[PDB]
């Protein structure tokens, strides 16, 4: 509930577990590629849209 | 933050601090498990036990001492006592077999095994720790522990911190009454190698507490606990200034630097007053006038040495409780107006006051009764050198049949080495002596 | 190897403001420059050329155990204010009985102050 | 207009530029989708400087992620402004350097360079009349102090003129993260001193300091680190979006700090790093602005001006002021304080304001300066590379690339040129 | 002159109302670190009753 | 009972206990930190 | 403008300050959240002489509260008034001195000189006109005694013009609360003597006298005795935060109490102190505010200036009165007590009024005087240093400090020799 400023940041993350990462981007085809728009974010959640 | 780290040695060391702890616990309000009876964490809230106990991320509590015994069993005790909970297990360190009242064995046998482990310790326990005021260093002279490994612990602490204070109270032979015929080699040979090595010393007597103990608190019948929570109560008005408010707080260093005049000399005498009865305490009333004459009178120091056979050359004082600084003044008036208190010639102002708010606590199943004032001595004085003549005496009709020495020359120490110490301990007295002489034409 | 300076922030580096209570590193407040670039000196697998000169003691530190260090040590704190001569002679020989209590990393260094 | 692309290299390059992308979002008033969001007018009068314009109203930022790895990037697109950035400008491939400045340098970064090329012309096409490019990365890895100046070197070539910032991250003395550090700080800074407009020396044990000394922050993590330092990103082109009193940009910041064209390094601060404790006992003025300016203690470096003597000095204000007050402050520490001031050049400082402030607040500041205290720096690593280069230390990973060991000699030769070059315009008489 | 100093004042009421927000945040995050801590000394608890049995 | 404030023109507490000193002002890393002093002298 | 920077040292500086700190934000009218809330206009005319502006209409003390253990910070902090300092200002180290002279001023007290002479910068260059610096500390520590006189040196190079004060307390011969009193005090008067332009000389035990006697205080805390020291300090500045008839300032009064620069050792004063019931029987009047000042009983010093000279004497007071009066009072001690006055100056007395009296009270003043009975305490500190230092005790401690031994006899000489040509003048 804060401006956003240097100073009034707080980590989320205290209190959660399970930080996963999810493999996005990939090379298929010999093709540099984002593979899958479909993988959930840090914690096997899902991202914003 | 305020810091004084316990490295007690010995089973007087390890009774002492059962005493002590015992009494920081119920002064502070630490359970007897660790954690406080509460919650209490919402905030954080009074933080005064920060110079003794250590917070934990469990919200409990944990002692910065470490208890050193080269025998099992005393340390067993603590382990299976009620405060069982209260201590980190690797804090309290045993040792197989004892140095059995050998300087000998506990300085070069036996007390070399056990000096990295408890090092390692001490390192761990000052890593932990912000402002660190100093080291309270407890034993005995006469054990072989504490005095074999209780001065190479020093001597090693030397190097390993060179400017720290090492305070040592220290539990001096009784000049008739005893508990072991070869104490005063031990005795001979443990000042001589702390005499550059250690900062101050408090040595008291269990005989004079015994005629304390028998005389004002009308216990027929004393026990080594007893004597323990006076000593307990000894160090707590020591650091009551650290760890509470006062009219005029006063630090170690403080009245280090005010009471040791020549740097080879250490060895100031305690007093505590008032030590009365509640029956005793119903009927007379205390205050700083009545407190501060009791701390003068030959027949409540608890070292055997009448002051009037010497005279004074420091006197560190430390009031407690709903004290006033003008009854102070008006105290120091009619004390420096005595002409059977003597004083050196070099010292017109012998005096270090220190001045503390919160009264003492009472533990219970005590002796003392609940008082709202209370007064601590510290007199470095001349007339302990007839106690370290008569001590020299023993030595040396022990030391002229060379009786006991085949005990300690086997264990790795040579027989110079008995030699040198009494020699130094000679030089010693005649130090004392040239200190006690006054320059008057 | 090496501790240099913060320089503004060197109280915030200080020995005893990091929690180390005991004496401690030197710190090197001064940096020098070189022209030129710098010649090899050691060869493959750093073994030191035969020509460079190579300095003595051990190679592996100086480190004194407990078996290790003498059974007299002597006190860092040293203050010759009121002793006498002899006295002063004697003590200044005890500290210099052994230099390599002196030479070790985890021995002492004492400070020596005043004149009998 | 006046457009600038943003470069990118390494997990330090794209972690800080993460943060920045999100400071210049919420400046703009763009939510995580892209969307125009804002109220002011202005808040979308200059965006074409960054932004880029995509169909059905909504924006991408103008930059090029590169890191030798796919790591980082899968925790950047998992950030909270995550998936803002276009995917096709996503550059990167299989195996890292392992912070070894040759293989980013030479036998991997050479494989991506070609690619990250294309991305960057086909985004310096776009724009009319680009301003210049702008790289964050640190000195103290393998792909941003590697091949992050292998894209300075072939992209300088291209375009001459275009002006180049660098806000490289410089190892620390008293704690390091990586022990072949000296190795690729000294043969990247040699990069910098042929091929760089400006570069901003920002290291992070002062950026660990400021967090607790002029905010008092228990646990600053990464993140408060990183929006520190894209604080003082937005400070420098924020005269270049939104319109002031007295403007300026980039060229003329830049013009007026090189007196010679060898002199391009700085150290900057921000100025209103105001703490939780302070905030009740503090009266927002001016003077007390340009007070903890130049404060040695609020540099983002590990060298000390007091030190040294200040060459020029830059101040770039933010939001509306008196500049009477402006003047006077300025020339207050000039003469307050005259051995810190080079005496051959009279009038040290330059000043500019810009009339917007930073969202959510009313008055700031950000200072570039520089100082031949700046020297401190490099002969540092110079020792610190000549004691791991005279027995061959570390080596058989960077000689088993193919390099030969010349390029050390040349690279701490050019180094240890500065520093007796820098030394000569201290002492020197007016 | 009065609607100048007027917007002093109400520069300053928004700066210090600021702070009063970042420091009852800051409490509420050591309250949680402080509730984290005692989970894992709970679950401790748990596994430490299993492993003497 | 509002009395001035003169020279030696002030009454104090004859029954209150702990006069517990707690700390404030203490050292975390190698910094010096200032806590904000809430739980005066004594608890209250 | 004319600001005043006030300095801080030590536990007897820390405990004078917050009292201090506390009496002038009730004549301002200062409540503890650090507001203003005073009804009279005047009441916030010159604030900023001591007081420092901040938002939401809000002021901050211009202290630097300075100490070696951070123990008697948290005292302060915990106070009524104790929230009102800013807490940037605090400067605090880890280890004391422990009462030694050469560890606060030598080893220890390096660390510190840095960033208090940082915090004094920000607050010296705050203000456009600064008048002076001022100090209170005690002469029996071992930092306010100590690093305390490493601040005076230094700051005396970079602000020469500027004046500094100092309300020092100098040790008691009858009580004495530390053995090494006379180390510390002979090494720091040997510091006053060449940087000081003013100096206080106020002695606890004289507190202790004057609330036994007049005051009959049954139980004296030691907040009773700073409010004594306290009103003195107001005294003093008072006619320069508030107007008068004939004002006056800290350097009208140095200026016209100093004849030569080695003599700035004053004897303070302070007026109205009446007992409980003494005020039932009392007649608020200008010659018995003169007859009660005077008198040897009311000063808080350890000397009676009836053995010496007066030199010189300066009388400040407070509230709306008839200066036929002042001037006729202060010309009738002069002619009476002939004797006690110097001869080869004349009209001895500088005189001053403010108008506006300390809250709740109606008429006030204070004096500032100098005598040559004062060297009866230099003289009487001397021998206990010489008869200490003929044994060389105590000195273990100093000399491990790395100190020489040659300072102990310049600072004797040099107390000597102050005393020597003080007491000449006595004799002119
Ligand atoms: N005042 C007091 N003295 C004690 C206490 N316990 C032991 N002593 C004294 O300590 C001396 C002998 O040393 P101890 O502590 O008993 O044993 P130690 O120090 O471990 O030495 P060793 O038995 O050889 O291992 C005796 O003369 C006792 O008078 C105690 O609890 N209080
Ligand atoms: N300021 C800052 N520095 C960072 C951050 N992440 C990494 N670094 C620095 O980057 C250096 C290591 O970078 P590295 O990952 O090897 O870069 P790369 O090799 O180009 O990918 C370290 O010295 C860190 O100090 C960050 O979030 N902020
Ligand atoms: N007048 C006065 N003297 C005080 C006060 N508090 C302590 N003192 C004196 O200060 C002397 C000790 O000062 P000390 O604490 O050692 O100073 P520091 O070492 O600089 O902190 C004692 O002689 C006390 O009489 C006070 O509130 N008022
Ligand atoms: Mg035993």
């Amino acid at each position: 509930a804060l401006p956003f400023l240097p100073g009034n940041s707080f980590n989320r993350n205290i209190g959660k577990e399970r930080f996963h990462k999810s493999q996005h981007w990939g090379f298929c085809n010999n093709v540099r590629m984002l593979v899958s728009e479909n993988k959930p974010g840090v914690g096997g959640d899902l991202l914003y849209g | 933050m305020r810091e004084c780290i316990s490295i007690h040695v010995g089973q007087a060391g390890v009774q002492i601090g059962n005493a002590c702890w015992e009494l920081y616990c119920l002064e502070h309000g630490i359970q007897p498990d660790g954690q406080m009876p509460s919650d209490k964490t919402i905030g954080g809230g009074d933080d005064s036990f920060n110079t003794f106990f250590s917070e934990t991320g469990a919200g409990k509590h944990v002692p910065r001492a470490v208890f050193v015994d080269l025998e099992p069993t005393v340390v067993d005790e603590v382990r299976t006592g009620t405060y069982r909970q209260l201590f980190h297990p690797e804090q309290l360190i045993t040792g197989k077999e004892d140095a059995a009242n050998n300087y000998a064995r506990g300085h070069y046998t036996i007390g070399k095994e056990i000096v990295d482990l408890v090092l390692d310790r001490i390192r761990k326990l000052a890593d932990l720790c912000t402002g660190l005021q100093g080291f309270l260093i407890f034993h005995s002279f006469g054990g072989g522990t504490g005095s074999g490994f209780a001065s190479l612990l020093m001597e090693r602490l030397s190097v390993d911190y060179g400017k720290k204070s090492k305070l040592e109270f220290a539990i001096y032979p009784a000049p008739q009454v005893s508990t072991a015929v070869v104490e005063p080699y031990n005795s001979i040979l443990t000042t001589h190698t702390t005499l550059e090595h250690s900062d101050c010393a408090f040595m008291v007597d269990n005989e004079a507490i015994y005629d304390i103990c028998r005389r004002n608190l009308d216990i027929e019948r004393p026990t080594y606990t007893n004597l323990n929570r006076l000593i307990g109560q000894i160090v707590s008005s020591i650091t009551a200034s650290l760890r509470f408010d006062g009219a005029l707080n006063v630090d170690l260093t403080e009245f280090q630097t005010n009471l040791v005049p020549y740097p080879r000399i250490h060895f100031p005498l305690a007093t505590y007053a008032p030590v009365i009865s509640a029956e005793k305490a119903y009927h007379e009333q205390l205050s700083v006038a009545e407190i501060t004459n009791a701390c003068f009178e030959p027949a409540n120091q608890m070292v055997k040495c009448d002051p009037r056979h010497g005279k004074y050359m420091a006197c560190c004082m430390l009031y407690r409780g709903d004290v006033v600084p003008k009854d102070v003044n008006a105290a120091i008036a009619t004390i420096k107006t005595k002409r059977t208190i003597q004083f050196v010639d070099w010292c017109p102002t012998g005096f270090k006051v220190g001045i503390n708010y919160q009264p003492p606590t009472v533990v219970p199943g005590g002796d003392l009764a609940k008082v709202q004032r209370a007064v601590c001595m510290l007199s470095n004085t001349t007339a302990i050198a007839e106690a370290w003549a008569r001590l020299d005496h023993k030595f040396d009709l022990m030391y002229a049949k060379r009786a006991f020495v085949h005990w300690y020359v086997g264990e790795g120490m040579e027989e110079g080495e008995f030699s040198e110490a009494r020699e130094d301990l000679a030089a010693l007295e005649k130090d004392y002596e040239e200190v006690g002489v006054d320059s008057v034409e | 190897a090496t501790n240099y300076s913060a320089n503004q922030y060197e109280k915030a580096y200080l020995p005893t403001y990091l929690q180390n209570w005991s004496p401690a590193r030197p710190t090197k407040e001064k940096i020098a420059a070189h022209e030129g670039y710098t010649q090899i000196i050691a060869n493959d697998r750093g073994h030191l050329l035969p020509s460079v000169p190579r300095s003595k003691a051990s190679p592996w530190g100086s480190f004194m155990g407990t078996w290790q260090m003498p059974l007299k040590i002597p006190p860092a704190k040293v203050t010759l204010t009121a002793r006498t001569t002899t006295a002063a002679d004697n003590l200044t020989k005890w500290i210099h009985k052994n230099p390599d209590l002196l030479n070790a990393c985890n021995g002492l260094r004492p400070e020596i102050s005043g004149k009998p | 207009m006046r457009e600038i692309v943003h470069l990118q290299a390494g997990q330090c390059g794209n972690q800080i530029g993460a943060k920045f992308w999100e400071v210049i979002s919420d400046e703009h008033g763009i939510d995580p989708t892209g969307t125009y969001h804002g109220d002011s007018d202005l808040q979308l009068e200059r965006i074409n400087v960054y932004y880029n314009e995509a169909t059905g109203g909504k924006y991408v930022p103008r930059a090029v992620l590169v890191d030798l790895e796919p790591g980082t990037m899968d925790s950047v697109r998992s950030g909270p402004f995550g998936q803002i950035f276009r995917p096709d400008n996503f550059v990167f491939g299989q195996s890292g350097a392992g912070n070894n400045w040759a293989k980013g340098h030479y036998t991997e970064g050479a494989e991506l360079v070609d690619s990250v090329l294309d991305v960057v012309r086909k985004e310096a096409e776009s724009c009319d009349c680009l301003q210049g490019f702008q790289l964050t990365h640190s000195l103290g890895g393998g792909t941003g102090s590697g091949m992050g100046t292998l894209l300075i070197s072939k992209i300088r070539e291209e375009y001459p003129d275009r002006i180049m910032n660098t806000f490289s991250v410089v190892p620390s003395p008293k704690v390091s993260d990586t022990v072949v550090e000296p190795y690729n700080a000294t043969l990247s800074v040699h990069q910098l001193v042929e091929n760089t407009d400006e570069t901003y020396c920002i290291d992070n044990e002062a950026l660990y300091d400021i967090c607790f000394r002029t905010l008092k922050l228990t646990t600053p993590t990464y993140g408060d680190l990183n929006h520190l330092v894209s604080a003082t990103m937005s400070g420098v082109t924020t005269c270049l979006r939104f319109p002031g009193q007295l403007n300026a940009d980039l060229r003329k910041l830049a013009v007026n700090m090189v007196p010679f064209p060898r002199l391009h390094f700085f150290m900057p601060g921000f100025a209103p790093l105001t703490s939780r404790g302070s905030q009740q006992y503090r009266a927002l003025t001016v003077p007390e602005l340009t007070q903890q300016m130049f404060d040695a203690k609020n540099m983002m470096a590990a060298c000390d001006p007091r030190h040294g003597r200040y060459l020029t000095v830059a101040a770039v204000f933010r939001g509306r002021m008196s500049m009477k007050e402006v003047d006077e402050q300025m020339l207050n520490v000039q003469n307050k304080n005259s051995s810190y001031f080079v005496e051959w050049i009279p009038n040290n400082v330059k000043t500019a304001v810009c009339d917007i402030p930073p969202r959510g607040l009313k008055m700031s500041a950000t200072f570039i300066g520089n100082s031949t205290a700046i020297q401190e720096l490099f002969k540092r690593i110079s020792e610190q590379f000549t004691a791991m280069f005279r027995r061959k230390a570390f080596l058989h990973w960077y000689t088993g690339e193919g390099m030969d060991e010349m390029e050390f000699t040349e690279a701490e030769s050019n180094m240890n040129d500065l520093v007796s070059e820098y030394q000569q315009y201290q002492d020197a008489t007016a | 002159e009065a609607i100048e100093r007027n917007k002093d004042i109400a520069y300053g009421t928004k700066h210090a109302h600021y702070d009063l927000v970042a420091q009852m945040l800051e409490k509420e995050e050591a309250e949680r670190a402080y509730r984290l801590s005692k989970r894992v000394q709970d679950f401790r608890e748990q596994r430490q009753q299993q492993y003497k049995n | 009972h509002g009395l001035p404030f003169l020279p030696g023109s002030s009454f104090t507490d004859s029954t209150k206990t702990a006069f517990h000193r707690s700390q404030t002002l203490n050292y975390r890393n190698g910094y010096a930190v200032v806590r904000r002093p809430t739980m005066g002298i004594g608890g209250d």
